[PDB]
């Protein structure tokens, strides 16, 4: 009956269809303990296969929580999932090892890749905004009154992008 | 100098017009202009010295 109690919370996590932080790898564990020694008097092998089914949902759940989440979606065997599913995935993320790891590395990588895009997104936005500092010279035109303080930001943003450049996950951006 | 301060009156004439920073670095007649008008103001500067 309790095999049946977490064959339901799980039924009800995959009604549920949202980032399963908490809550999943709690229920699963808290059950797991008391079941572990009863589990071998009990015998009743669907019961220590319910709490198998527990466990790697309580393992998938810590794993589960853009352009790098469809990159993810990729590498674990699916298809605008972390798009549609993200959205409402009943149990396709949970169902979805090594190339498990592997994948997840390749979408650390990719959401490091955007992180340096919207810190280039940022620049080009000031570089926008800011306009040539003009000041008096008595209209007997008006002149650059601080060239230096846009001279440092050149310095400092190549310097970034020079940074940007020695990281592996410019190369997409790099152009 | 009198014709020089023309052509510098004439690239702040065009800094009022369009005066955003990535326009007046990449902008035709300034990038131009300003190596020659250099090249112009330091032969005018060392003959008047």
């Amino acid at each position: 009956d309790s095999v049946i109690k977490n064959i339901q919370q799980f039924k009800e996590k995959s009604w549920q269809d949202v980032s399963l932080a908490k809550m999943e790898e709690d229920a699963g564990k808290y059950g797991e303990q008391c079941s572990r020694l009863p589990k071998d008097l009990k015998e009743w092998q669907a019961y220590r296969d319910l709490k198998n089914y527990i466990d790697s949902l309580r393992e998938q759940l810590p794993l589960i929580i853009p352009r790098h989440w469809e990159k993810i979606k990729e590498i674990t065997n699916t298809k605008l999932n972390y798009e549609n599913p993200d959205q409402f995935y009943i149990e396709e993320i949970m169902g979805a090892l090594d190339f498990r790891e592997d994948i997840e590395d390749i979408t650390e990588s990719a959401d490091k890749q955007l992180k340096i895009r919207t810190g280039l997104d940022e620049i080009n936005l000031y570089w926008n905004d800011m306009q040539f500092q003009f000041g008096i010279w008595g209209k007997r035109m008006l002149n650059g009154l601080i060239v230096g303080t846009i001279l440092e930001r050149l310095e400092e943003d190549q310097l970034q992008l020079s940074t940007f450049n020695s990281q592996r996950h410019v190369t997409p951006f790099k152009a | 100098f009198q014709g020089i301060d023309k052509n510098w009156m004439k690239i702040m004439e065009k800094a009022v017009e369009t005066k955003k920073v990535i326009p007046c670095c990449q902008n035709d007649m300034l990038k131009d202009f300003l190596p020659d008008l250099n090249r112009k103001l330091e032969d005018c500067q060392k003959m008047l010295e």
